[PDB]
């Protein structure tokens, strides 16, 4: 991510979205509400994958900064899964 | 009242965006940021598929075929504080 | 034979080949630029490509557009006004603390211009850029012979938008 | 971030010296983490 | 046109660009420096950025300003008073036993002039740097027709206060 | 004006800069290093830093003092006696065999004076060094009109202690 | 894979294809066709 107009929604608040949507929420009423959730991921337009689970995430922290504190660029690398094994006939309509 | 060390004054022109402090009951402690900081967490998912079956009650089967969420860990630091 | 030759200086004639004092330099902050300049050097992208082994020929591909740069050698007067413009210049680019300020504040236009005939001009390109460095200044005591001189070296910001910039540099 | 607990330290033996023998520069390597499983709605909080 | 040029010569000839021998310099210690000196060579900070490849495209982003240091070319009398200036100046930034002393001892302030008309000057830059080093001196037997000279360069020290120092540098 | 100007030259008359042939440099091992010596180059230490980065600026800190070295370039007369206390000298640092010497052996101290007017000398520098080696040698056969030459290059021994040497070498 | 003519038939296609060589189909009534399919490889022409 790189910002050129606004900061804060574009490099300081993805991050924290990002740990957001890692992080579980044990204070759900339902069972099924407190497991992290999964996500849909498109890479261009082109590949489509849902139930996609989030394992692994960083972010390094010597990133510029604006006046008022917030990085003017960042860097985030993750790993995803897929939630089941795919069959022939299935992984072909994900392209 | 903790106790102040490192580079906490203003003397030398550099924003408090780019410090560090570590503080508890006795001491404070301020110093800068290098160049190989960085945060991480991470979750387990749990490797092999299975066989003998596939299917066409039947929701419950995925269920079990789907992979499971084991636990998670805490968010840790590397600073290389100056 | 002869003949050839003069059907070739007869065609070669006619046509006026451009001459090397007709550019013009048009920058956002000076005003009076066009003056003060006496050199400058500019390339806008360049496309870069990768080689492919297969057996034993090779095959390319085109991959990027390398970003590009504007250098410029002007002249000063006592009570310098261009190096005060470059130092306030370069200085908004990042704050004396450490700290950067926002694409908006601190980009600038610059614009290279061909000299038609009967003194009309024409838009050769347009580049938005920061202010990067200057490189070396000398200030010799036996130079009594010579004007005062310095380089200003610019860079561009992105190759997606070249000459457009926000709402902001526009209306000030 | 509050409750953290250092879990590594290192730090440099060949940095300058002062005449009275203390240090002019050095550099302390630290591994931190935290002390909880964070839930979605609090980890936002930190930022 | 003869027209244009008669214009441009009409307004070149009122404005007065300068000279390169309007340069002044005042080291701390020297009290005679601009006598000696000969030349000098500074640049203060330059703007460092990061190549960030989206695609097929480049955009940067700013990152730093290094820092910059001064040269300078001084001549020497007979019992040389610059030189052995040079060389208490260098024995104060590490001791020879090997330890080092604290910043504010050795540091010292370089004041670069500008020459008005009528001999007034105004300041063009000041900067707190250390003596470094100076790398070769020849002392030939055949320059019967050559002054002695050797070059002594300078490092900034920090980016964050280029002029203002130490209460302990400025009361002594 | 040219009032100071004449100022100017009243002052820069009065006081007599040093001229490159002043030089005066005595070994321990020649006894007549100053008639065959014609060309010498030495600097005895530097100071080296360390960049450290700090968010978006820069700070340095002194580290060490590189040690330095002395080189010297004579001319020789027939049967050659200073090629031969090179070689001598040379030959002391390490045994053919492969085995090394204490360090009192093959020590030896280099003076670099300056020559005030009426003959008279002070001391610029004192260093102790040892041989290293000389680069090469051509004898040319049309060199009808040149004398011989050859360049001998030594090194400092220790930052630590550049002049005074132990007991051994002094009392030899 | 470089396409000159046609990118789907040349770089794209291929990449699925193989993604569909490497997966099993577990939806199929007997039991040889769960485990995935085998592939003939031919380097060159000369090696099968």
């Amino acid at each position: 991510f790189i910002a050129l107009n606004n900061p804060f929604i574009e490099v300081s608040g993805a991050i924290a979205a990002l740990t957001a949507m890692i992080s579980p929420e044990l204070k759900a009423a339902n069972v099924g509400g407190q497991i992290p959730e999964r996500v849909t991921l498109n890479i261009g337009r082109r590949i489509n994958i849902t139930d996609v689970a989030i394992q692994d995430l960083s972010f390094d922290l010597d990133a510029p900064r604006d006046s008022n504190g917030y990085f003017l660029k960042n860097t985030v690398n993750l790993q995803l899964t897929g939630s089941s094994i795919y069959n022939s006939s299935d992984i072909v309509r994900a392209f | 009242a903790p106790i102040a060390y490192g580079v906490y004054s203003q003397a030398d022109g550099v924003s408090p965006y780019l410090k560090v402090t570590l503080t508890n009951s006795q001491y404070q402690v301020t110093g800068y940021i290098s160049q190989g900081a960085a945060m991480n967490m991470a979750q387990n998912w749990e490797s092999m598929g299975s066989v003998s079956g596939a299917l066409g009650t039947t929701s419950v089967a995925r269920w079990n075929s789907l992979m499971v969420w084991e636990g998670g860990t805490p968010p840790t630091f590397t600073l290389p504080v100056t | 034979e002869r003949e050839v030759g003069k059907l070739t200086s007869i065609i070669m004639n006619k046509m006026l080949f451009a001459q090397g004092w007709q550019f013009s330099v048009e920058v956002d902050g000076l005003e009076g630029a066009d003056f003060f300049a006496k050199d400058i050097t500019y390339h806008d992208y360049s496309i870069e490509y990768e080689t492919i082994k297969i057996g034993g020929g090779n095959i390319l591909q085109p991959t990027e557009r390398s970003p590009g740069q504007i250098t410029m050698m002007v002249r000063d007067t006592v009570d310098g006004l261009v190096l005060d413009w470059f130092k306030t210049a370069k200085s908004r680019v990042i704050n004396p603390d450490g700290t950067g300020n926002i694409p908006s504040q601190y980009l600038l236009n610059v614009r290279i211009y061909r000299l038609l005939s009967s003194g009309l001009t024409k838009l050769e390109n347009e580049m938005t850029v920061f202010p990067v460095t200057t490189g070396d200044v000398t200030y010799a005591r036996d130079q009594v012979t010579e004007f005062k001189s310095f380089p200003m070296t610019f860079a561009l910001h992105s190759t997606f938008n070249q000459s457009s910039s926000s709402l902001a540099s526009l209306l000030g």
